């Protein structure tokens, strides 16, 4: 359609997939100033500016976490506290939103599915994919977001497999 | 203990010659993609 | 001309090379239920079902094989021992069947293309390349087969040279 | 224009990239029945003849060397020591050679483009580029010659970066 282009649009200066051997495990999100990658990921970051930092690790939220450089601090996402029902979108087209559940159309998640950001109708990122679950006939997902606080919050459904 | 010694080298030198003719007669059968044992070749050398 | 598109069509999904640094050295094959693979090409599988497995070896024979799961069973190649003599479909075109001989004109032939198997005018595997040697102007091939009783018989001419 | 396309006919079949994971980083030279190579530049060698071998090593003279054989040493380059200044072609355009120094103009240079032999107006190779370093507006380059004598003379600025 039309609003997965703009996405395709901002994927493609700041969303990093990550170098498994010949193909693509996951995606690095710099948003903020600060550089998000997902721990069952394991690879390379394709910037060699992004490869050689150091990351600091949260076990509890499932995200390696470095801090990006000064030229870069510019060239990053936007991060939005507030997220009213309805509808925002994602790579592979549209995501629901409802009761505080990230939930997609099924056939669509799968391996080599994870960082990427949920972004909203303006651009900036709501959320961050790293797995999912089928419940029934539509797929809901295990993502980390922020609230009105500034606390990282991680919502997962029950037995969600790690993309 | 010269006694000893060659009996236990002589087990041990039989139970490696039955392994490897068990090794031998199953490696062909094994290989095929119907995955089939004949009637003597099975209980004779335990292949199920 | 419509040989190798035939070969390619139905070697598409069942064929999966194997990866050693980014370099394609050899090829499995799916048939049976089971997957086989040979000593001397090392590396790692490009599937990822295939390759959190164990292989039981056979080094006379020169096989790696494995037990394919139930779910996978049906999407394999097809086997089968009755072959006449004569001509039969390649990769890179025809083979001859003479005196149970295959044999490959010369101009093609390198390494990297072992575990390529060999296709009839139906579309059943009748023997899984592995080796070649040069012999005037017509190479032989050292491949495997099988026959009616059920006992996989490994064809190796005089000083041949590992693919 | 054109010389780009005249260093592509001489250098396709006798230029050989390593390859590091996938990645080029550098280029090897066969020349005089010799195979020149760097030693900061590691990885395997593409081609399959040269890549068995044993190469002779020299880090004063920062090269490594080994044996053509025989069926190959009539497709190599060619070499002299009669060279003037001015104006030499490289693979990417124009190299100038002013008091016994190769300017490269900016623009052009990264880590990757080492072991490139720079031809003349005839076909034949005078240097061999190793490395580079930045002066004001034209860089200089770090390289290997040879003389009336036949002593293999390295030139080196200063401060230079490997490529």
């Amino acid at each position: 359609g039309k609003r997965q282009r703009m996405v395709m649009k901002l994927e493609s200066d700041k969303t990093f997939p990550i170098m498994l051997e010949g193909k693509i495990n996951g995606y690095a999100c710099v948003v903020g100033g600060k550089l998000f990658r997902p721990m069952h990921v394991e690879g390379k970051i394709d910037n060699d500016v992004l490869a050689a930092l150091k990351t600091k690790k949260a076990s509890k939220y499932d995200l390696e976490y470095a801090d990006v450089p000064q030229n870069m601090r510019a060239d990053t996402f936007k991060y939005t506290h507030e997220k009213p029902q309805g509808y925002y979108s994602w790579h592979h087209g549209a995501v629901q939103y409802e009761n505080g559940r990230f939930t997609v159309p099924k056939g669509v998640g799968a391996k080599g599915d994870s960082g990427r950001p949920i972004l909203d109708n303006q651009g900036r990122v709501v959320a961050i994919v790293l797995g999912g679950v089928n419940e029934g006939s539509r797929t809901a997902l295990s993502v980390v977001m922020w609230n009105e606080k500034g606390v990282t919050v991680k919502y997962t459904p029950e037995n969600c497999e790690q993309w | 203990s010269i006694c000893a010694a060659i009996a236990t080298v002589s087990v041990a030198a039989s139970t490696w010659l039955f392994c490897r003719s068990r090794v031998a007669c199953l490696t062909p059968y094994r290989l095929t993609p119907n995955a089939r044992i004949p009637f003597c070749l099975a209980v004779l050398c335990c292949a199920r």
